[PDB]
């Protein structure tokens, strides 16, 4: 029940998008290893993501979360990269596009940083790199990331490194 | 999936030593997630 529906690069919500990707590009500590070496993006493409049934699910545990916490459901817009993207958009997030690995435990991971989501679209610290190049610095092969609505609630805090 | 920590609904991770980091967040439901956009780009090569 997907549709995808492209956004007008002169429509001020494709510009506001792509100014929150362009933005948060920040250097990585691992001097561009698992992301590639790059200060910004070439936007090609920007895709609003049209599931009713996905979206109900979506405001249906919003507002149980926000009927825990003081009616606040602590909503972000957050960046997520994965392999499994195209599974998402058509499928939803659930527990096989969690990072069992991740530092936090295994959830399901985002970034405010674009360049940090990145780094994962070809896998945990990259992976291989793209599929046709083997380059986890390519700058040819097309990237997708999502920007997402999550729904934090109450969020447990931890000071890291 | 693990559970959030009793009381909460997601973990927040703080950087606490890359003065330039901003912060990554964790849920333990997917549907505390909805995909809104889908974007397609390329790194570019620094001039
Ligand atoms: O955007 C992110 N994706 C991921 C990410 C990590 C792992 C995975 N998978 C997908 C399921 C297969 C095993 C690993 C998918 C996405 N981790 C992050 C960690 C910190 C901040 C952002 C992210
Ligand atoms: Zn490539």
């Amino acid at each position: 029940g997907t549709i995808l529906i492209d956004l007008s690069p002169d429509d001020k919500e494709f510009q506001s998008v792509e100014e929150e990707m362009q933005s948060t590009v920040r250097e990585h500590r691992d001097g561009g290893h698992a992301g590639g070496i790059f200060n910004r993006y070439n936007i090609l493409k920007i895709q609003k993501v049209c599931n009713k049934k996905l979206w109900e699910r979506y405001t249906h545990r919003r507002k149980e979360v926000s009927e825990e916490n003081h009616n606040h459901a602590n909503e972000r817009m957050l960046f997520h990269g994965s392999p499994f993207v195209n599974a998402i958009i058509h499928k939803g997030f659930d527990e096989r596009h969690a990072y069992i690995g991740g530092m936090f435990g295994a959830g399901i991971y985002f970034a405010e940083n674009s360049s940090k989501s990145n780094q994962y679209v070809y896998g945990i610290g990259g992976g291989t790199g793209c599929p046709v190049h083997k380059d986890r610095s390519c700058y040819i092969c097309h990237r997708q990331l999502l920007f997402c609505r999550v729904t934090l609630g109450k969020s447990f805090l931890q000071f890291s490194a | 999936m693990a559970h959030s920590p009793p009381g909460h609904h997601s973990v927040t991770g703080r950087p606490s030593v890359n003065g330039l980091a901003l912060a990554e967040y964790v849920i333990y439901r997917g549907e505390q997630a909805y995909p809104e956009y889908l974007i397609t780009y390329q790194i570019m090569r620094p001039e």
